[PDB]
This record gives structure tokens, sequence and C-alpha cells, in this order.
RNA sequence: CGGGGAAACCCAGGUGGAGGCCUGUAGCGAUGCUGACGUGCAAAUCGCUCGUAUGAUUUGGGUAUCGGAGCGAAAGACUCA
RNA sequence: CACGAGUUGUUCGGAAACUGAGCACAACGUUAUAUCGUUUUGUUAGGAAAGUGAAGGUGUGUCGCCAUAACUGAAAAGGGGCAACAGAGAACCUGGGAUUAUAUUCCAAAAAGAAAUUGCAUGUGGGA
RNA sequence: GUGGUAAUGCGAACACUUGCCAGGUAACAAAUCAAUCCUCCCACGGUGAGCUUUCUUUUCACCAUAAUCCACCUUGGGCCUUUUUACCGCGUUGUUCGGAGCGGGGGCUCAAGAUUGAAAAAUGCAGCUCUGUACUGUCAUUGUGAGUUCUGCGCAUUAAAGCAAAAACCUGGGGUGU
RNA sequence: CCCAACUGCAGACCGUACUCAUCACCGCAUCAGGUCCCCAAGCAUAGAAUGCUCUGGUACAUAGAGAAAGGUACACUCAGGGAAGUCGGCAAAAUAGAUGCGUAAGUUCGCAAGAAGCAUUGGCUCUGAGGGCAAAAAUUGCCAACUCAGAACUGCUUACGGCGGGGAAUCCAACUGUAUAAUUAAAACAUAGGUUUGU
């Protein structure tokens, strides 16, 4: 029984490391539109996901109150926050105001 | 296939009348008991050797005794 | 010439009903003893939807009044019917909407529907969604309930014809344009092999008495006698008059 | 994956 | 913001229908799809289930009412008339 | 295909075993007259269609 | 979720995924070249081009309606060249 | 072309054994003429189409009631069938060195084996 | 028959029951999102093969576990008990839910899985040995991404469209028996 | 007689080869036509487009020699002009992806619209941003997958495949649909709407 015939996957991997740091993936390399490469409604998902996430974690921690947490829930649910760096700093402002009036 | 746990459920199912054949499987951790009854196949598995090798012995000389080994195709056509 | 398709239809063929979705027909109790004596008391079990009906449909429970078993009506829903509804019917079954009392025992003027023209044949008048009967008058020497019905005809029928207390259920549905042939399409799956319309001019003369010409014309009065034999009664059909009537609407049928 | 890989850190 | 100007459920259409004929068709639509008081249980929940038929989403309580609204003025009237003549 | 029934795949193996060569002994008979069955189908060329 | 407004309501950013919606495969068709062929691969095919492609969509198998009759979104179309 | 071979099943597909769009035997009616019509909107036929058997009585066997045979019946309206190898339903699945050709179909005692399911029976263990 | 406040649990008389009734299963449904078996890819190691002026810790292949059972940590539903001045809170990518009982604690149960074993290595596949369909001995990779309609999934889609029925089977209600 | 754990015996009938098609079916044939269902790899790419490839399959289509004219092509190019050709821009050419700006009359307010237009696209080396899981935890450690931006350097012969030409109007039909199998796809038929008639 002779050996399969080979299809090398080295060039490919080669390929994959350079487009891995960068390379290969530019304006006038794109053929599909924007949202066919990385619809929306992805992006929108993982980061609703990642805020409802964190939010979850800090009630469950008690560094927000329930309160604070329905607010920052609609306002996420509501586009307020670009990433979870953004939520954590509207957190960290609201304790300083509440940690000022008390 | 069932598991029996205990050795006096092995020496029961061994005395019952449809126990066509014992199977002696020996492997490198345990000893299987494999008793071929009429619609079950009741293994005992013992981990202890020396226990399992007491076990091996005392079973009734009634039953068939079979040792398990791989055999080859030019053993068996 | 060719067998019109007004006349081939009668033959039935492709051209029957399209029955197999639908739950049976829909019909009051039979008028037995505890009807005409007492009344009977059923559960409004499930209210159902039937393909090619734009009412609704009733199931109601009832045990059996001879038996040890349960008996399940198939009714066309009045409007305001629910699930779990508790109703009468007969005699002394009291006046509320979804009752069935005899015509007799319901005072002039309260609206009916499921009005049964014969004594005991369950139901034949206004029973299309939205319709209903008015009760005019009672006379109590022919024993007749005189009643308008939903074409505004009067008509009287025996005192001991049954009928539901109500509207009919689902109404105001040709109040909603269908913009689409495929709206059509669906509402006539339901029903019958009745749509497309074909005019009768576009077609062929071998075909139709409209068809033919150098023009898209009927070529003689579109008005035909009653008495016209099959195949050349088409168009308007003993037609009184015709325009565009211009004023009180006259009341359609026969006097 | 965690830290973007760079071409002058293949020497090592 | 807001989507659309004056068509609001009616904008699945595009353009090809005519504008009276969607806006006859748009108040009826709007009326069937809605949420209609429940007078059992009290709750906004009434939604119609094929031409004719209402269930609640709070009591789960089945109703036969009207095609694309759950009570007709002419069976407001008629509920009225017939209480009326019970009481004589 | 596979499904047939039984008096159509007797029909089929009586038609099989009809489609014989003329024995050698039948053309040295007294008076003979055959040659070739002059029967025999294949089927390429004619359908029996059961 | 914001921003205005006394109110009526209005203005913006997201989400969502509607439509006999669009570009396009398969599929289902057949516009033009009046292209090929035109004793053909073919008693209607081939090539490119082209229509539509979630809908009144396409399709298998079963059923039902026929000869002055049947069936036909209608061309006297189709009903085993 | 000639000769000689090859298709293996409790579980796979079908039938046994479901209903559907439907068909049309009986029945009735019609027709000079059945080679015509009706025959599922729970359903044939002016139409007496059930041959089954709840409880009883009597007898056998089983026990301390159950099963079995007979006489009197409670109840059961609506005759008999066909129509799906893609709907319903359906208890087997791996390995093989087991072929020239079949295999979830062949393999034989270490069944290479491991199962799942029917029907009927015998003991065992409990109740009648 | 028998446990538990309850959701509901318990199998060798918790016996029978189409005499008779009443329900279930059979049984049917979009899109979004998450997806199972499985496929592909990457990482990590083993075994063989390939290439090797030079380079490539490299290229390629393989690394499997059927039905049937036994025992019993996640995910998603339904529900029970308690606290219930709960009205703002919970939650989805998403068009919502709550005194007709949200949320929290603790549970009951269902569905899909995971895991422990029996089957099962005695099989399968690669080489390898050396001494003929031979024979001994070695391997026989456990973690991720992209797809995947099994599933969650329905009183479930546009709807003047609302998505077959039966056999067969499963429970109960009464009853018999006990 | 009933039950539930076993056990013993027995488990009947038909189908089963092969094919399912550029040769096994229909088309007079091993006919470029037609014919239902399941499984469906790698790379590029939005990709079941298209191009190439491992596994499986195939080298079967009468061939050899071979720059006549004239042909067919699911083949190209042509200086200068640019529709003067022709009934007629028929045919061909042309436009193309993605991204950012920008987009008129008219309008049933939905569209028109990809209107029209104007820019940028390579390679390489970098820099930011976007997460998961553990123990002012606003901190420490590990770790995966792809992208989207910005920057410098360095290039183009503008260089695979695939992939709208656009605008100003007139006449018809509202639209999507259907339709003369084999010369007519339309303005015809249908269609929402509208109106009559019988009952
Ligand atoms: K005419
Ligand atoms: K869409
Ligand atoms: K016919
Ligand atoms: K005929
Ligand atoms: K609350
Ligand atoms: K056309
Ligand atoms: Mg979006
Ligand atoms: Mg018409
Ligand atoms: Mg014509
Ligand atoms: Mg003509
Ligand atoms: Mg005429
Ligand atoms: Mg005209
Ligand atoms: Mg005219
Ligand atoms: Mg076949
Ligand atoms: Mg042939
Ligand atoms: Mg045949
Ligand atoms: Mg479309
Ligand atoms: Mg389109
Ligand atoms: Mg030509
Ligand atoms: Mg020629
Ligand atoms: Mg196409
Ligand atoms: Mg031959
Ligand atoms: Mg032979
Ligand atoms: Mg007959
Ligand atoms: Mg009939
Ligand atoms: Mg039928
Ligand atoms: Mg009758
Ligand atoms: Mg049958
Ligand atoms: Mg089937
Ligand atoms: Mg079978
Ligand atoms: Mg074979
Ligand atoms: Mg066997
Ligand atoms: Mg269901
Ligand atoms: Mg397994
Ligand atoms: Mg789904
Ligand atoms: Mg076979
Ligand atoms: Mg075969
Ligand atoms: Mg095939
Ligand atoms: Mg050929
Ligand atoms: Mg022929
Ligand atoms: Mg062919
Ligand atoms: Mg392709
Ligand atoms: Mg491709
Ligand atoms: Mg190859
Ligand atoms: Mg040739
Ligand atoms: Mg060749
Ligand atoms: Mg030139
Ligand atoms: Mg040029
Ligand atoms: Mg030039
Ligand atoms: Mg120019
Ligand atoms: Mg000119
Ligand atoms: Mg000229
Ligand atoms: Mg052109
Ligand atoms: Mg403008
Ligand atoms: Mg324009
Ligand atoms: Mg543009
Ligand atoms: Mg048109
Ligand atoms: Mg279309
Ligand atoms: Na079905
Ligand atoms: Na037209």
């Amino acid at each position: 029984r002779k050996p399969v015939k080979v299809h090398s996957r080295a060039r490919w991997r080669k390929m994959k490391e350079a487009k891995d740091m960068g390379r290969h993936n530019g304006v006038g390399r794109r053929e599909g539109s924007r949202e066919a490469r990385m619809p929306s409604k992805e992006l929108w998902m993982r980061r609703l996901r990642i805020l409802r996430r964190l939010l979850r974690k800090y009630r469950a921690d008690k560094k927000i109150d329930r309160h604070v947490y329905r607010d920052l829930y609609m306002r996420a649910k509501g586009n307020v926050f670009r990433n979870k760096r953004n939520l954590v700093e509207h957190i960290h402002k609201i304790k300083n105001e509440k940690k000022k009036e008390r | 296939p069932r598991e029996i746990k205990t050795l006096k459920e092995f020496l029961a199912i061994c005395s019952r009348k449809d126990a066509r054949c014992v199977k002696v499987k020996h492997n490198p951790s345990a000893t299987k008991f494999k008793v071929r009854c009429s619609r079950y196949l009741y293994t005992l598995v013992v981990n202890d050797k020396k226990k399992a090798d007491k076990i091996e012995r005392s079973i009734h000389p009634s039953v068939k005794k079979i040792a398990v080994t791989a055999r080859s195709h030019a053993k068996t056509n | 010439g060719k067998t019109v398709l007004s006349c081939r239809k009668g033959n039935g063929s492709v051209y029957q009903v399209h029955g197999h979705k639908r739950l049976g027909p829909a019909k009051l109790r039979i008028l037995d003893y505890a009807e005409r004596h007492g009344y009977m008391r059923g559960v409004v079990k499930s209210i159902e939807h039937e393909a090619g009906r734009g009412a609704a449909l009733a199931r109601v429970e009832f045990r059996h009044p001879y038996k040890f078993r349960r008996v399940k009506e198939l009714m066309v829903a009045p409007e305001g019917m629910f699930t779990g509804q508790s109703v009468f019917c007969g005699q002394k079954a009291p006046l509320a909407i979804g009752n069935v009392l005899p015509l007799g025992q319901i005072t002039e003027g309260c609206i009916v529907c499921n009005v049964e023209a014969k004594p005991g044949d369950r139901g034949t008048l206004a029973r299309a969604s939205g319709d209903y009967c008015i009760i005019i008058s009672h006379n109590h020497e022919t024993g007749r309930t005189r009643l308008k019905l939903p074409s505004g005809q009067k008509k009287s029928v025996p005192s001991t014809s049954r009928a539901m207390i109500g509207i009919i259920s689902g109404g105001g549905r040709i109040e909603k344009p269908v913009l689409k042939a495929g709206n059509s399409f669906y509402r006539f799956r339901g029903k019958r092999n009745c749509w497309p319309k074909v005019r009768g001019v576009a077609r062929n003369p071998v075909e139709h008495p409209h068809g033919g010409g150098n023009h898209q014309h009927i070529g003689h009065p579109s008005t035909v006698s009653r008495h016209s034999p099959p195949g050349q009664k088409v168009g308007l059909i003993a037609a009184r008059r015709t325009g565009r009537i211009r004023g009180g609407k006259a009341v359609k049928g026969a006097w | 994956v965690a830290v973007r890989a760079k071409v002058g850190s293949r020497s090592y | 913001a807001k989507r659309t100007v004056k068509m609001g459920v009616m904008g699945r259409y595009g353009t090809r229908y005519g504008a009276n004929p969607r806006k006859r068709a748009k108040k009826l639509e709007v009326s069937q799809h809605a949420k209609h008081f429940c007078s059992f249980c009290g709750k906004f929940a009434f939604r119609r289930k094929a031409v004719g038929i209402w269930r609640c989403d709070g009591c789960s309580k089945t109703v036969a009412g009207g095609a694309y609204t759950l009570s007709t003025p002419n069976n407001s009237t008629v509920r009225s008339t017939v209480r009326r003549l019970r009481e004589l | 295909g596979r499904f047939k029934p039984l008096a159509v795949k007797k029909k089929y193996a009586k038609k099989m075993n009809q489609n014989k060569p003329v024995p050698y002994w039948i053309r040295l008979r007294t008076g003979n007259r055959i040659k070739w069955n002059e029967k025999r189908r294949h089927w390429r060329r004619t359908k029996l269609n059961y």
C-alpha cells in the first residue's frame, strides 16, 4: 500500500503567523463587506455579554448595590459603555461620588 | 453485561446451572472473572493479585475455566 | 362550443370544498327532552379556529343526558364567549350571551345568532362572522317569531326555534384591505378552487358567451333572463336594475 | 495569542 | 431615533401597495398586534391567535372576539342590551 | 431495484431460464429444422417490463 | 439609553431582524446574439448573455377531473413528439 | 459471446397490524341494459348486517377468592374491505483472515462476541 | 401499599380493571441565539514514512472504543417551602416578567449532558521482531477555535395562512380485591 | 389461577446479485436532452460563487501528420478617429470588490440610491484598542482567539479569478406574479382595489 500523496500546510501556517502579526489584511485585501467579515450583531452580543458578566460579578462581590446594578444594567443595554474599561471607570466615578456624599 | 461486587454473589452466580464457563482475564492491574450465564455475562473484578488468585482456585470444578488470551488469525482460521 | 366554467364546477371535480383541516360541521345541541323541558349546562373547553371560516368555534362539553359519558359540541362562538364559561341551553336557560333559548323565550329587540330556521335544524341563520339577527315581534296566535335577517329581509319562524344570544365572533374581517394576490391565495386555500378569476371577455368564444372579438367587449346585454339554459346564464342573472344603485339600497333577494 | 507576536523576537 | 416619519408597521411594504390601502390596513394591523386589556386578571395581555381568537398571556384565558380588536362596538352594545333585557 | 413481488421474480426467473442456446444434438435429429433459438433476448435490446 | 418640552409631543444613539424587498449560488425558467447546429449531440439541443431565486416558490410519491369532454392567472394553451 | 457460479435475517424494508387524500364490495335505488349512482360532514343499507359477553345461577379445578364449562344477560348505534417500501409504526450492533461474487443476513462453544425482544412452559420465591 | 409540610419519593399485594368513563403519548411549527454526534483546524506528545548543496526542533500519515447496562457533577426549564413594605427588582442578542407571588436561602422534579464502572482488549490500526496467512514483544492524543438542527423548542411563524388522523400504548377516576 | 427474578424451548413468510446513468432507465442507440433522495475535505474568498489541491475516481469520447483559402470559438489584440456603421450601438467594448466622504429632480415619504461623483487599496516592521480565569482586588499572576485602527520604511509593469456602465426624457402596464412545450414574454392574463347581479 503506497502512502497518500502529500498535501502540505506549511505555507498556510507561515501565512497564518503573518496574519496573526497583522499582515495581509488591509483595505485592498478585503473582498467581502465589513459586516460579512465581522458582523456587528456578533460584536454587540460579545460586548453586552461582557458588560453583563462584569455587572453580575460586581453585584455578587458587593462592589455595587442592586440599585446601581439596575441603573448600569439598563445603561449597558442602552449602549452607554463602549467596553469593559469604560464601565469600570463609570463605576469608580459613581463610587467616589457616593463616598463624598456619605 | 452485569457487574457483581461481592464474592458471595460470584459464588451464587457460579453455582447456577446456566453458568456455561468462566473466563479469567488477567489485566496488568486486576483480574476479571467473566461468567457466561444464559443471558448475561457477570464480571467480578478483583484488584488484589493474591486474593484474585485465591478466588480463581476453589471455584466449582464442574464449570469450565477459560484463560482469556489473544488468539491470532492463524490460531483460528 | 365547450362547457362554460360555471357549469363545469357543478360536477364537483377539483372545485369541491377543501375540508381536510376543518373540524366538522358547527351545530347546536340536538334538540332533545332536556332542551325542550329544562336546560343543559355546558362548559366552554376550548375556542378554536377552523380553516376557511372567519368566525371562531367553541368546544362546549355537556354530560350525556342518558349515559355515563361526556359529549363535546362544536358551535360557532359568539363574541365574548370564553373558555370556562357556563353555557345554558334549553327552555329555562337564562337570557345571557352564549346561552341557547327558544325564540319565544327571548324578548323582542334582543340580538341573536345561530338561529334555527326550522325547529331542530341546529342553527342555519346568522352564522358568518359578525352577523346577527334582531327579534322583531312575537305572535302567539300562530306561535311564530318574526326576526330580521342579516340581509335585511324579515322572516317568520316558529317560536320553538332556538337561537344563541349575541353576535357571531370574528366581526370586522372584511374591513382590512388584502393588498396582495398572495393573501387571497392563502384565504382561498382553506375554502375551494375558485381563485384567481378570469374574465369572460378575456376568454375565447368557444368557452364563454362573452369571449371573442377584435376588442374586449360583451357584444350583447349582460343582463340575461331567469330562464336562460346553463351555459347561457352568465353575466347579470335576471337583474331587475343595473348601474350604481343611487339611493337607498333595496333589500336584495326575492319577495 | 495573549501577546501579539513580533518578527524581531523570532531571533531567540 | 425614529426610523420612519409617517408609515410605521407598514414600512415593511416598501412603496408598492398605495398610500390609502396601506393607511387603512395600518390601523387594523396595529390593533390586531397590540396587547389588549383583560377584564379577567386585570392585565394588558390579550393577544390575537388567529382571526377572532384572543388568548391572555396572564391568566391563559381564551376568548372569542373581533377580527382585529378584542371587542367590537357592536359587541358592547349587544352586551348592554342583553343585560338590560335580563333586568326587565 | 431491490423490491419485486415474488410472482414477478418468478416470471423473470423463467425468462432467464429460457434464454439459452439450442443444444447441439437437436441439430443432428432426423428432419430437424431448428438451428438457433431465434427467441434469444438481450436485456439491452428488448424489455420484458414486469 | 440619552436630549428638549408646561403639556401635547419632538429630536438623536443603539438594539431588533420585517418584506409576494434587492445583489447573487443550487433550483425553476428562457431575453438577446435573430450566435452554433440546422441530412444536428438533439423530430427543439448547445454556448454565452439573460429572468427569478422566502414565495401566488421548486420538487418526489400517491390521489381526483377527459373526448363535443376535461383542465386552463386565458395562449384555443395543455390532455403520452 | 460460451460455460460455470453467486443474493443466507427473530431484530434490516414489506406483510402480519395504523389511519390520509381517496377507492368501491355489500346494501339499496336507477337503468331496455349495471359495464350506472350513493358509499367519512361519525361513516352503508327503510335499516332486524353485534354470535361478543358485566354481573348472576349450576358444575370442575385452584385457594382460603381465582381460573374453567355450561342456562338467564348488563353493556356495546352506524356491514366488509383496500389505499403510504419517504406520514404513523418497527425488539441488533460492533469485530472478523467471513467471498471470486452476499452480508447490521455468514461466524458454533472461548459462538469474535455483547445484547434486546416476543410466545409457550418448568422449577424458585411470594399471594389466592 | 407506604414515606416527605410540600414540590413529590420508594419495587419485589404498590394484585386486577378495554365491564365503564376521563385524560395523555403517538402529534406534527418560524426566525434569533446557544448547539449534540460528528467534521475541519490549532496546541501537545508518541510511531512510521518523506525531504535533506543548504534550510526546515521540519513535511505527511495514524493515535480508534458499537449497542446494551450499573452508580450518580454541570446547563436549561417547571414547581414546592420560607422571607416576602417585593413596586422597584430579576433577566435575554432579542420584541418581558412579578401580591394571579419578583428577588434571596433551602429543596422537589424534568430534559440534555458530564463522570464511575461492566461490555473492552481478549478488539482495531501502525510499525517492529526473528524464525509463512508464522511468531514474540512496542505504540495502542487530551486539550482548544470554526462548522454542525440532535437538542433548548412550545397554546410554537407571515396569517382574512393558525400547520393530519388512527392503530397501538401510558396514566388516572370509579370499582373489584385486600 | 395471579405476580416477578430466572431458566428451557421455539422465534414463520417475501425481498436482498448488479445498476441508478457523458454506457445498465426514457428518448428507435453505449444519444452533449431528461430523471427523486442521503453522506460532502484543504486553501483563497462573503462564499455550496470561482480557481487550484489530498482521499476516492478517470485518461472513455477515432486517431496521426500538420501555419492554404473560407469557417466555428464557451479566443485575443490592434495606431488615428470614435457610431461617421446599421432599421436600430446588434455585437463588442466599458463599469466593477471593499472602505470613507457625497448624492438631484420627483415621490404614495417607504423610496429614487450602488443616483450621480471624489478619494484609498501592495509588502514589510511596529504601536494602540477590543477578553477569559484564579488569589483604590481601581491589585497581582497567568493564558486563547481573531479583528479594527494609527505610524514609519519600502514598492508597482496598476498586473489571477469573480464582480453594476451611467444620465435626461416619452408611450404602455400600478407593483411581485402567469403565459402560446417546438418562431410571439408583451402593452396580453392575473392581481390587490372598485362596482353591479341573483339568492
Ligand atoms: K365578445
Ligand atoms: K434580511
Ligand atoms: K379527467
Ligand atoms: K375515459
Ligand atoms: K417589587
Ligand atoms: K418578460
Ligand atoms: Mg443590526
Ligand atoms: Mg380577472
Ligand atoms: Mg385571447
Ligand atoms: Mg385569438
Ligand atoms: Mg357561444
Ligand atoms: Mg379593454
Ligand atoms: Mg370592455
Ligand atoms: Mg433503483
Ligand atoms: Mg434503452
Ligand atoms: Mg419492475
Ligand atoms: Mg424577492
Ligand atoms: Mg432579487
Ligand atoms: Mg439562430
Ligand atoms: Mg453546417
Ligand atoms: Mg440563476
Ligand atoms: Mg451475455
Ligand atoms: Mg448462465
Ligand atoms: Mg358501482
Ligand atoms: Mg357524500
Ligand atoms: Mg378516507
Ligand atoms: Mg343511512
Ligand atoms: Mg393497508
Ligand atoms: Mg415510514
Ligand atoms: Mg423491520
Ligand atoms: Mg457488492
Ligand atoms: Mg448469528
Ligand atoms: Mg404539540
Ligand atoms: Mg457505548
Ligand atoms: Mg428551531
Ligand atoms: Mg444483500
Ligand atoms: Mg447490495
Ligand atoms: Mg446515485
Ligand atoms: Mg461517451
Ligand atoms: Mg420505445
Ligand atoms: Mg445519456
Ligand atoms: Mg460550484
Ligand atoms: Mg467552493
Ligand atoms: Mg486525484
Ligand atoms: Mg464523438
Ligand atoms: Mg481521449
Ligand atoms: Mg482603435
Ligand atoms: Mg484600443
Ligand atoms: Mg489608442
Ligand atoms: Mg470620446
Ligand atoms: Mg447614423
Ligand atoms: Mg449610412
Ligand atoms: Mg448588447
Ligand atoms: Mg430630494
Ligand atoms: Mg432616476
Ligand atoms: Mg458607488
Ligand atoms: Mg406589467
Ligand atoms: Mg419575485
Ligand atoms: Na404528520
Ligand atoms: Na401586462
